[PDB]
C-alpha cells in the first residue's frame, strides 16, 4: 500500500513539476526519485484484472532513466518523461482497480490482488517516499498499531432508519402516544407525539426518550441541536407496525420541555446538555440519548384550548421534536461522509466492471447494510479499499 | 400492553375487508315502524342475500328490532362484532337520542349505586350517574361538609331538586366534589356510578332524517361528530336499508373491533 | 386551461398574480337568481326585478345580464331544473318535512351527471358502482324495484307480479334511487308521468350555488352515509323578510361568485 | 487542482473537479398538473424545487387514486443535468418537507390561486434512475439513505401514491369516495448530491471561486459583457452553460484560485 501510494505520489509530482521551462533545481530530487522508481520497477512483470469484467492486463517495465544535465526543462524532456508517466499511471490505476474489487474475511487488511502482494516485497521498498496524505498516514499508523484518526464533515454514521414506537396504542389508532424518528447519515430527527396532550399524564407531562447507538466511537464532534423536527410536523398517514392498517397523524408542534441530550461512551455519561440548542461539542461518545418532554400548557388561549379537549376524539395531536445534526467529527475508523469520494469511487469501480458479491461487503456496496453490520473484518476491507481509492484519486 | 415498534417502510398488506366480512357478524338495529312500512315477511332474507352480494356470509348479518328510542335505551345489548343502529330522529327527543348514542358509542365502567344507605359524588368529569329502567325519575339534593343541604332537606324529598322524570335512560352529571343525596324510584329504575372509558368502535349510529343534534359529551364546549355518527335524509325505509347495505364497506371502515376486555358474560352473535 | 385531464400543464411558482378579474367576469357573465313564488308574493313591488338589476349594476354587472327565474316550490322546481346562466344562485326556502327532497334537488344541481335513457320494460338494470344512480323526474314518480339473483328470479319479489315489488318512491317529482350494486333489478315506474335515467355523478357543478333560506344544515348530497360534506357553494342564511334575503345576496355577490366557477 | 485541470484541459486529457454539494441545478420552483379544472379542487400532478445540489419533488393526488387503476397513481420527475456528474454520493429521503404543509399556489398563467392541503403518505415503488446519454447507468429501487451514481447526466425519479388498502376510521375519513376532497394525498422525495466529480467547473458549497469573481466584478462595477449573465448570477449561467461560457468560467475560476493563494 505504501509502495503503491509512493508510485502514485511520484507520478503526481512528476505530472505537476516536470513542466516546460522549470529550473532543474525545482525537480532534481523528484528526478532522482523517479529514476529510482524506474530502476526498481524495471524487469518486473505484473498481471492485473481477471475479476468480474475487469480485463486481464499484463505490465512490463523496461524504461530508460530521465536526464539530469539540463538547466531548464525543455519540450523534449517533458515528452520523454510523459510517455513513461502515462504507462506508469495506467499501471497504477489498474492495480488500484484490481485491489478495490477484491475482499477477504480473515485478512482483509492485507493486499488481495497479486500485483499489490508482489509490490509488498522488500525490493520494492526503495520506491517508498513521502506518505503525507491523511489516508496513507492513517494506514501507516494502523500498521504500526498507533491511534488512528479520520476527520469527517457530516459523517455517514447513522444507517437509514425511519421507524416509530407506540407506547400507547389501540386498534383504531386514535389515542396514540409514542415517538417517530429518522436516523440518516449525520442527521437524527425525533418527535414524540401524545394524542391526548398529556391530559391524563400524572403532572401533565409526557416523557419521551430516544437512544441511538453509533456503530463506531466518535470524538471531537461538533453537533447542532435544534428544538423542532420538521420531518414529523405535517399530517401523514402511516402504516401500522405489522402493515395491516394505516393510522393518521395530525401534528401540532409545542416546544420540547426539559430537553436533555447525553453523549455516552460504554454506558458512561461523557457529555450532557440540558435546554441547550445550537452548537454543542461531544468530545467522545458512542451513544446518543435524547430525553424530552411534552408539557401541557397550563394557560391556553381559546383557540389553543379548543385544540386540546378533555377526552376523545383527539384531532390535533401534540408533538415535540428534536433535531440533531453532526456537522464534523473524528473517528478511528473509515466512514463515508459528504465531502470525500472514496465510497463512491469503490462503488463505481465495482459497478462498472460487474464485480460479483463477495463474502465481506453487502451487495452493491450499499452503505446502510455496511454500517449496520460494521464488523472488524468489514472495517479492515473497507480501510484497504478506501486507501486504494484515495491513491487512485491522486492520478485518475 | 407492550411497546410496538414499526418501520415506516413496511409494505401495506392487501385488503382485509373480505376476510373481516367472512369472519365477523353484523347486527342491524332499526325501529319497528321500519318493518311496518316495509311490509314484507321475507325482507330479512332479502337483506341477507344483498349483504351476501356485498360479501357477508349467509347467517352473519343479524337483524334486531326495537320499538323506539326510549325503549331501546333500557339496557341496550349490542351483540354482533359490528353494530349499526338506525335511530329515527324526532325534534322533541334530541337529548334522549344523544343519551342513547352517549350510551352505545362509548365504553362504560359502572358500579352499583346503593343510594338508600350511601351518599355519592362525582370525582371527575368522566364520572356520571347512568340511570336505566321503565321510569327513571331522579331528584338531587346537594350537600356540604357540615352534612346539611343547599336548597334541599335530607328529611324532606319534596325539596330535592329535579333532574329526571319518567325516563327510560338518563345520564346525570352534577357538580364534582360535592355529595348529593339521591331520590330515584328503585322499583322502576336502576342508577349506576359510571366512568366513560373511551369510544366504543364496534357501534355506529345512523340518524335517519333530521339534523346534527347528537351531543355524546357532557362538556358544553364540545359536540364532536365521530365517523361512527352518520346521518341520512329519508322518505322510504327501503331506501334506507338499500343504502346501509350498499355502503356497508364504508360503514365498517368507520368502525373497529371493540378491543375491550369486559368483566361481564353476555350473549353475542359471533362466528 | 379548460379541463386538461388529458394533457399536462406546467407552472412556475414565481409567476406574478394578475390583477382582479372580478370586474371583467361581472362584465362578461350572466347572473341568474332562482327564488320561490313566496318571495315575489311578499314583495308586492312589481318593478322589483328592475331595482335588483339596478343594485347589481351598482355592484358592477351590466344592465342586461342579471336575471331572475321564479319557481313555485321545491317539488316543482325539482322537475327538470334548467340552469342556463354562467352563475346560478338558487334561493331555496327550507322546510323540515322535505329534507330529502331538498337534498335530492341540491345533489341534482350541485353536481354534474352523465345520464342515459332507461327502458324498465325492455331491460333489467343494475348499478355499477357508488357513482351509478337512478334519477327519476316528472309529474309523479312512483318507483318499485324487484332485486333479482344470478338466475334472474326475484328475491323477495316475483317478476310477473309488480305488487310483490319493493317500493322506493311514491308520487315523487324528483328522486335519486341508490340500490345495492351488481344486482340486476326489475323495475316498475309510471312511465306516463315519470322519466327515469341511469346517471353517473361525474363531479361537482361549480357554477350553481344553493343558498338555503332559514333552517339548518340538512343537505346530504352524498348517498354515502359516512359523508355529509358541506361544499362552499352550499350556503345558509337566517331570514324573516325576503327583501333582506335579496339584499344580502346582492351585497355579497362578490363572495357568492368567488365561491363558484364560471360556466365552461 | 485548478492548475492541474487547466494543464490537462490544454492537453485534451480527462479533467476532474471534485465538488462538495455542487451547484448543478439552476433554481426552479415549478409544478405540473396532470389532472386539473378551473376550480382546482381535484388536482393530480407534481411540484418540485431544483436548487443547487438538492431536488425536492412531490406528487399530489387530491382523489387519493380512488379511481386510478389498481389504486395506484404514478408520478415521474426528470432532471436534466447540464454537465455529466461522476462518482456522486447522493442522499435519498422518502419525504419532501418543502411540500408537506398547506399553501396557496399561483395558477400557471397567474390568473387565480389554488389551494394545497397535503397529507403525506409513504412514496411507493420508489425508483431512482441515473442515466447517461439516454441510457440507464444506475438504478435504485426502494433504496433510501446513501446511494452512488457513478456516471450520469439525467436523474429520473419515478414514485407512486398507493392508496392504502386498509384505513383506520380517522384515516378512512380523510379520503372519501368522491369530491369534495379536503385532505390531498402527497408522496414526497428528496435527493441531495453531497459530493460529485465533474469534468467542468461549477460553483459549490465549499469553494469561493464564483464568489471571488462576483465580488471582484461588483467591487469595480464591471459592465455586463457578451459571455456571462449580469451579476454573474449562477442560475442564468448554469441554465445556458455553453462551451464558450465554460471556457471563460474555467479561466476566471483558475485565476480566482491563483489569487486566493495570496489574497
Ligand atoms: C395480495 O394481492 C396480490 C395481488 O393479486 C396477490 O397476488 C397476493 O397473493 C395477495 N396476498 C398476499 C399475501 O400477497
Ligand atoms: C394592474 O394593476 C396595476 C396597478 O394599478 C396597473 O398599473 C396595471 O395597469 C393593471 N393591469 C395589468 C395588466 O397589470
Ligand atoms: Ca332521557
Ligand atoms: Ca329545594
Ligand atoms: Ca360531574
Ligand atoms: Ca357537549
Ligand atoms: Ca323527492
Ligand atoms: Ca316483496
Ligand atoms: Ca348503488
Ligand atoms: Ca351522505
Ligand atoms: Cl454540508
Ligand atoms: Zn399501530
Ligand atoms: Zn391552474
Ligand atoms: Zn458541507
Amino acid at each position: 500500500m505504501d509502495v503503491l501510494y509512493s508510485l502514485s505520489k511520484t507520478l503526481k509530482d512528476a505530472r505537476d513539476k516536470i513542466v516546460e521551462g522549470t529550473l532543474y533545481s525545482n525537480v532534481s530530487d523528484l528526478i532522482q526519485q523517479f529514476n529510482q522508481m524506474i530502476i526498481t520497477m524495471n524487469g518486473n512483470e505484473f498481471q492485473t484484472g481477471g475479476i468480474g469484467n475487469l480485463p486481464i492486463r499484463n505490465w512490463n517495465f523496461d524504461f530508460g532513466l530521465l536526464g539530469t544535465t539540463l538547466l531548464n526543462l525543455d519540450a523534449n524532456y517533458v515528452e520523454t518523461a510523459r510517455n513513461t508517466i502515462d504507462y506508469f499511471v495506467d499501471f497504477v490505476d489498474n492495480v488500484c482497480m484490481d485491489e478495490m474489487v477484491r475482499e477477504s474475511q480473515r485478512n482483509g487488511i492485507a493486499p488481495q490482488s497479486d500485483s499489490l502482494r508482489k509490490l509488498s516485497g522488500i525490493k520494492f521498498k526503495r520506491i517508498n517516499f513521502d506518505n503525507s496524505s491523511e489516508y496513507i498516514e492513517n494506514w501507516n499508523l494502523q500498521n504500526r498499531r498507533q491511534r488512528t484518526g479520520f476527520t469527517f464533515h457530516k459523517p455517514n454514521i447513522f444507517p437509514y432508519s425511519a421507524s416509530f414506537t407506540l407506547n400507547r396504542s389501540q386498534p383504531a389508532h386514535d389515542n396514540l402516544m409514542g415517538t417517530m424518528w429518522l436516523n440518516a447519515g449525520s442527521e437524527i430527527q425525533v418527535a414524540g407525539f401524545d394524542y391526548s396532550c398529556a391530559i391524563n399524564a400524572p403532572a401533565n407531562i409526557q416523557q419521551f426518550e430516544h437512544i441511538v447507538q453509533l456503530r463506531r466511537v466518535l470524538t471531537t464532534a461538533t453537533i447542532t441541536l435544534l428544538p423542532d423536527a420538521e420531518r414529523f410536523s405535517f399530517p401523514r398517514v402511516i402504516n401500522s407496525a405489522d402493515g395491516a392498517t394505516t393510522w393518521y397523524f395530525n401534528p401540532v408542534i409545542l416546544r420540547p420541555n426539559n430537553v436533555e441530550v447525553e453523549f455516552l461512551l460504554n454506558g458512561q455519561i461523557i457529555n450532557t446538555y440540558q435546554a441547550r440548542f445550537g452548537t454543542i461539542i461531544a468530545r467522545n461518545f458512542d451513544t446518543i440519548r435524547l430525553s424530552f418532554q411534552l408539557m401541557r400548557p397550563p394557560n391556553m388561549t381559546p383557540a389553543v384550548a379548543a385544540l386540546f379537549p378533555n377526552a376523545q376524539p383527539f384531532e390535533h395531536h401534540a408533538t415535540v421534536g428534536l433535531t440533531l445534526r453532526i456537522e464534523s467529527a473524528v473517528c478511528e475508523s473509515v466512514l463515508a461522509d459528504a465531502s470525500k469520494t472514496m465510497l463512491a469511487n469503490v462503488t463505481s469501480v465495482r459497478q462498472e466492471y460487474a464485480i460479483p458479491v463477495g463474502p465481506v461487503f453487502p451487495p452493491g456496496m450499499n452503505w446502510t447494510d455496511l454500517i449496520t453490520n460494521y464488523s472488524p473484518s468489514r472495517e479492515d476491507n473497507l480501510q484497504r479499499v478506501f486507501t486504494v481509492a484515495s491513491i487512485r484519486s491522486m492520478l485518475v | 400492553n407492550l411497546p410496538i415498534t414499526g418501520s415506516m417502510d413496511t409494505a401495506y398488506a392487501n385488503s382485509t375487508q373480505e376476510e373481516t366480512f367472512l369472519t365477523s357478524t353484523l347486527c342491524l338495529y332499526y325501529p319497528t315502524e321500519a318493518a311496518t312500512e316495509i311490509n314484507d315477511n321475507s325482507w330479512k332474507d332479502t337483506l341477507s342475500q344483498l349483504f351476501l352480494t356485498k360479501g357477508w356470509p349467509t347467517g352473519s348479518v343479524y337483524f334486531k328490532e326495537y320499538t323506539d328510542i326510549a325503549s331501546f335505551s333500557v339496557d341496550p345489548q349490542l351483540y354482533c362484532d359490528y353494530n349499526v343502529v338506525l335511530m329515527k330522529y324526532d325534534a322533541t327527543l334530541q337529548l334522549d337520542m344523544s343519551e342513547l348514542a352517549d350510551l352505545i358509542l362509548n365504553e362504560w365502567l359502572c358500579n352499583p349505586m346503593d343510594i338508600t344507605l350511601y351518599y355519592y359524588q362525582q370525582t371527575d368529569e368522566a364520572n356520571k350517574w347512568i340511570s336505566m329502567g321503565s321510569s327513571c325519575t331522579i331528584k338531587v339534593c346537594p350537600l356540604n361538609t357540615q352534612t346539611l343541604g343547599i336548597g334541599c332537606l335530607t328529611t324532606d324529598t319534596a325539596t330535592f331538586e329535579e333532574v329526571a322524570t319518567a325516563e327510560k335512560l338518563v345520564i346525570t352529571d352534577v357538580v364534582d366534589g360535592v355529595n348529593h343525596k339521591l331520590d330515584v324510584t328503585t322499583a322502576t329504575c336502576t342508577i349506576r356510578n359510571c366512568k366513560k372509558l373511551g369510544p366504543r368502535e364496534n357501534v355506529a349510529v345512523i340518524q335517519v332524517g333530521g339534523s346534527d343534534v347528537l351531543d355524546i359529551t357532557a362538556d358544553p364546549t364540545t359536540a364532536p361528530q365521530t365517523e361512527r355518527m352518520m346521518r341520512i335524509n329519508w322518505k322510504k325505509w327501503w331506501q334506507v336499508f338499500y343504502t346501509v347495505v350498499d355502503y356497508v364497506n364504508q360503514i365498517i371502515q368507520a368502525m373497529s373491533k371493540r378491543s375491550r376486555s369486559l368483566n361481564s358474560a353476555a350473549f353475542y352473535y359471533r362466528i
